[PDB]
């Protein structure tokens, strides 16, 4: 059951824009509203709205008195001297709160003039006349306008609405919440030679009388929010895809032949998402936008998306293929789950969040295949236990504070730092995985299709939210159709891993008792660190032994710590007879590691990933050996890898190099591998033969039988040996001699690499494995020898990093002639430049990566600049640097990078809380305290991120390096 | 390719890694684009 | 026989 906090409800609304100056920066518009009063003595109705010029209001035709007052602007005054962060986000969320659309609140209030209360006392409808005027947005609408002459649609400017969650305030007057479902008229009045795109279906196109502007209309009959709501104008490419006829792709123009080839495998993710759930798509179109400069790198809206032109490669581009395949799949996943059925509360967010990340990921697993699944899974779930041991923990579905471990409030989506939305994203996916876990797939996929048939049957009616809330999920009814569907009830499920905000962790030590051929398992939880909590359910534990392999659940009370469980024979060592695996396969091993007493080759606590939890067992070395050669499981591969660092023995070199060597090993696991190997052989110097680790194997891989040190002429067709054959000298050149320098064998086999490179022959690229050899380069460098702190110059520089500056300045200066994909071999040779003066080669100067960070310049170079200007003023204390910094976040045209400045300098900070620094100034808590305070105030995430920085500098309490 | 790298980067605009170093490392300077997508995402060869 | 692009552009600068 639904009842809405505001007193009114709305059942449709027209957006009309005219007047959309390019030059200006401008739009003019009107927007009319229906509403229907639920209660007598409505008076005040509460609108939100920001940025908006509001000029006049007709409630009726009749006009009505408006008050707006935005809190939110200057969330403290700027005559208060508190400088803690508790007291701003205390504040910052009573602001949020103020102009709440979930409450009853709202930033215009019009009042309902008095020859209405006859008409509003007995519930009668209302059409509210709001006629508004963007002068110049700082947020919603992003103008990119290009300063090459001719008209707008010939130098490629642009519009689109950009912002997260409500942000559709930001550029015309709403109730801006996800529970306000309206039918949507859309009218827009753009130049002739531009289209505009937006939700709902395209009902006509007319002409103004002097044939010079037309104008779109756009009807929406499925009942949307007023945050669903998109829009896009610009002289775009329009592409009808091939296959199904509603997907319409717009690009920006000369980027038709890259779009032709990139949205050519959509049908495939429509087809997946319409055949595991059973409704078709919802919406009667599709649209694909394509735009420059853009707030995230993929915006799902109703019926529409909207992706970065970044994401367009062609069919000669390998490595941005499968990101961009995603990108596709996880904003056809949004529109089915986070569009069509929308959000009851706040809380109830992490439903459709797990619900659009576990289709995707089903989608995923058909498509690259379950090891990239359980790859992706456990990438997912390590990502989310470093975050929740880092900083207190994610809390899925609160109570309204309830998490209190942390330096934000988590009752409003725009108060929440963007690490922990992020986290919030990846576990509440987990979390729904654990949910098919206990209750199987076909149940799970039933419960979807049960809420996608309850919306659209609630999607049709025309009665204004009698049956239009049965579009919005909750968890109660999420968690009664799983129990309707199954019988079974996952409420200690849910108690424990979302409503508790805490991982678990796991120390495992085993031992073999010979007399009673019994295995002693000891499992002992850490649940007294600042992230844990306690388990107490049942563990899934399963130990291969020369039998074969067993699963056995353990009981893991509070009291419990040893667990007897039972071993079978070794007649497998008697004769020698092949040893069943996981898998209904079995294989020769070589038993002469193993233990006489004890059968058991290896055991896994919890292989299946199904709780969220940190494992660290301690097993022997020739186990992990074991697990790492014949396990038929990614993750166990991949943490044996992980394991066998600590054990340097040339059993373990021989059981990596047997990795490397083996194809029908998933590429992710050799990949590991090259830098396991790496690690291994630098810790066992002064025992090691022959040759530097994988040259040998790279000239046995990779290279020429005749010629060994001339390498193969490209050819990377097999996706495999590409991605081995460009991660393998990365990993070689972490190789250390006996005095701490790369050797001069590898150095040299890399730079015959970059030299005897021919790629005149395959269908692909070769961006990606020239930069990866820029890479490699830059991992060779050691710290110089500076004597006496001397000046470095031309004439005391390395013999070695001679060899390497000229290989990136002429890697750099053909870049700039023959450009690369993504300008990969800049971002690459940027990063090499930045290693070459992190040690003591190249004089520390910022001015190229002050010229590589301006604003014409691809926003890879970009942000590769900006990271190596956040890294030179944290090591050489630069001030101005540090000013410079800040005034760009202040003043810089794409948002995004805004954000990634604010991103990196919290990631890298100049200084921490415990640090004194010569940047301690009262002059620097003030520029961040007034960039909490005001100008970040149109972005809501430039002030998370400004939070997030003056929590990273500054801690919670006062600014200590204060008066 | 060393040669036209050297020939661009002498009769240009040019930046350098070292104080004053124009003859060994030239480095061609960066200019800024109107529209970088254009010159990035597009094929040169096809 | 036909120059690569490298040596192409340096013919044509």
């Amino acid at each position: 059951g639904f009842e809405s906090p505001r007193p009114y409800k709305l059942t449709h609304q027209v957006v009309c824009i005219n007047n959309i100056n390019f030059q200006r920066k401008s739009v003019v518009g009107f927007v009319e509203l229906t509403i229907f009063p639920t209660v007598a003595n409505l008076n005040r109705i509460k609108l939100n709205s920001k940025q908006c010029r509001i000029y006049r209001v007709r409630i009726n035709d009749l006009e009505a008195a408006f008050i707006y007052n935005d809190p939110t602007l200057e969330v403290c005054h700027s005559e208060s001297k508190q400088r803690n962060l508790n007291y701003f986000s205390n504040a910052y969320a009573a602001a949020v709160s103020a102009v709440d659309p979930d409450a009853g609140n709202g930033e215009l209030c019009i009042k309902v003039p008095s020859e209405l209360w006859k008409h509003v006392d007995e519930l009668k409808v209302l059409k509210i006349h709001i006629n508004f005027s963007l002068d110049q947005p700082k947020g919603g609408l992003h103008f990119v306008v290009p300063s090459v002459e001719g008209s707008m649609a010939e130098r490629g400017a642009h519009v689109f609405s950009c912002g997260y969650q409500n942000s559709t305030r930001f550029w015309f007057p709403c109730v801006d919440s996800y529970s306000e479902l309206c039918t949507w008229k859309l009218e827009f009045t753009v130049d002739a030679a531009m289209v505009a795109v937006s939700n709902g279906d395209l009902v006509e196109t007319v002409y103004t009388h002097d044939m010079r502007k037309k104008t779109f209309h756009y009807m929406l009959t499925i009942p949307t929010a007023a945050s669903n709501i998109s829009l896009a104008i610009g002289p775009f490419e329009i592409l009808v895809d091939p296959y199904m006829h509603e997907v319409t792709h717009f690009c920006l123009p000369q980027l038709l032949p890259l779009l032709k080839h990139t949205t050519s495998y959509l049908h495939e993710v429509f087809e997946f998402y319409e055949e595991i759930l059973t409704c078709r798509y919802p919406y009667s179109c599709f649209k694909t936008v394509f735009i420059d400069e853009a707030y995230v790198e993929v915006a799902a809206y109703a019926s529409m998306s909207i992706f970065s032109t970044n994401l367009l490669h062609s069919a000669m581009i390998i490595d941005e293929t499968p990101l961009t395949r995603r990108c596709l799949a996880q904003s056809l996943a949004q529109q089915f789950f986070g569009c069509f059925i929308s959000r009851m509360s706040w809380s109830d967010e992490w439903v459709l969040k797990g619900i659009s990340g576990y289709i995707y990921g089903l989608w995923m697993k058909k498509t690259f295949g379950v090891n990239e699944y359980r790859h992706w899974i456990k990438e997912e779930l390590d990502k989310i236990v470093a975050y929740e041991l880092k900083t207190g923990g994610v809390l899925l579905h609160p109570i309204f504070n309830p998490a209190s471990h942390l330096h934000f409030s988590i009752k409003h989506p725009h108060t929440l730092s963007w690490e922990y939305y992020s986290m919030f994203q990846c576990k509440a996916h987990l979390v729904m995985r654990l949910i098919e876990n206990r209750i199987s797939m076909e149940f799970m996929l039933q419960v979807f299709n049960k809420l996608l048939s309850l919306a659209s049957t609630a999607s049709s009616q025309k009665f204004q939210s009698h049956m239009w809330s049965q579009m919005l999920v909750s968890t109660s009814g999420f968690l009664k159709s799983i129990s309707n569907v199954s019988g079974k009830d996952i409420q200690p499920l849910i108690k424990q891993w979302v409503d508790q905000s805490g991982v678990v962790k796991f120390y495992g030590s085993f031992a073999f008792n010979r007399k009673r051929n019994v295995l002693e398992l000891e499992i002992k939880q850490d649940y007294t660190s600042p992230g844990t909590q306690k388990y107490v359910g049942p563990l899934k534990v399963t130990v291969q032994e020369l039998d074969g392999s067993f699963n056995h659940t353990l009981q893991i009370e509070e009291n419990s710590l040893k667990h007897d469980i039972p071993c079978h024979s070794k007649s497998r060592r008697n004769k020698k007879k092949k040893i069943p695996l996981m898998n209904g396969e079995e294989v020769d091993m070589d038993l002469s590691a193993m233990d006489a007493d004890s059968p058991l080759l290896w055991i896994r606590i919890d292989p299946d990933m199904s709780v969220l939890r940190k494992v660290e067992f301690e097993q022997a070395d020739f186990m992990w050996q074991y697990q790492l050669r014949y396990e038929r499981d990614v993750v166990a591969q991949q943490e044996s890898i992980l394991a066998l660092e600590k054990f340097p023995t040339p059993a373990s070199r021989l059981a990596l190099t047997d990795i490397l060597e083996q194809e029908q090993c998933f590429y992710r696991v050799r990949m590991s591998a090259c830098f396991c190997l790496a690690k291994i052989a630098n810790s066992m110097v002064s025992t090691w033969t022959g040759p530097p680790a994988m040259k040998s194997l790279f000239t046995r891989m990779f290279c020429c039988k005749s010629c060994p040190n001339i390498v193969k002429t490209n050819n990377f067709m097999s996706f495999q040996s590409y991605f081995l054959q460009k991660t393998m000298p990365v990993a070689m050149a972490l190789l250390r001699d006996v005095h701490n320098l790369c050797p001069k064998e590898v150095l040299t086999f890399i730079l015959d690499l970059i030299k005897y490179n021919d790629n005149r022959k395959n269908k692909f690229s070769d961006n990606y494995y020239r930069a990866e050899m820029i890479d490699a380069l830059a991992n060779s460098v050691t710290p110089a020898v500076s004597v006496n702190n001397e000046v470095r110059t031309l004439d005391n520089l390395n013999p070695d990093v001679r060899l390497i500056l000229e290989e990136i300045t002429r890697f750099l200066n053909m870049e700039k002639l023959l450009p690369s994909y993504r300008h990969t071999i800049t971002v690459s040779c940027l990063r090499a430049i930045r290693v070459l003066q992190k040690n003591g080669h190249v004089p520390s100067d910022p001015a190229l990566f002050k010229s590589y960070a301006e604003y014409g310049h691809f926003v890879d170079i970009r942000i590769a600049a900006l990271e190596a200007v956040v890294d030179y003023t944290k090591v050489d204390r630069s001030y101005e640097e540090l000013q410079w910094l800040l005034n760009m976040i202040q003043n810089d045209p794409v948002p995004y990078v805004r954000h990634k400045i604010l991103n990196m300098l919290t990631k890298n900070p100049p200084f921490t809380k415990n640090m004194e620094s010569p940047l301690c100034n009262e002059a620097l808590v003030d520029q961040l305290w007034k960039l909490m305070n005001s100008g970040t105030s149109h972005d809501w995430r430039l002030r998370c991120g400004a939070v997030d920085l003056y929590f990273t500098l500054f801690g919670l309490s006062r600014p200590s390096c204060l008066p | 390719e060393r040669a036209l790298t050297r020939f661009m980067a002498k009769t240009g605009e040019t930046q350098s890694l070292f104080k004053d170093d124009v003859s060994t490392f030239p480095l061609i300077a960066a200019r800024p684009f109107t529209i970088p997508y254009l010159t990035a995402l597009l094929p040169s060869e096809l | 026989h036909e120059l690569s692009v490298e040596q192409q552009l340096y013919y044509k600068e």
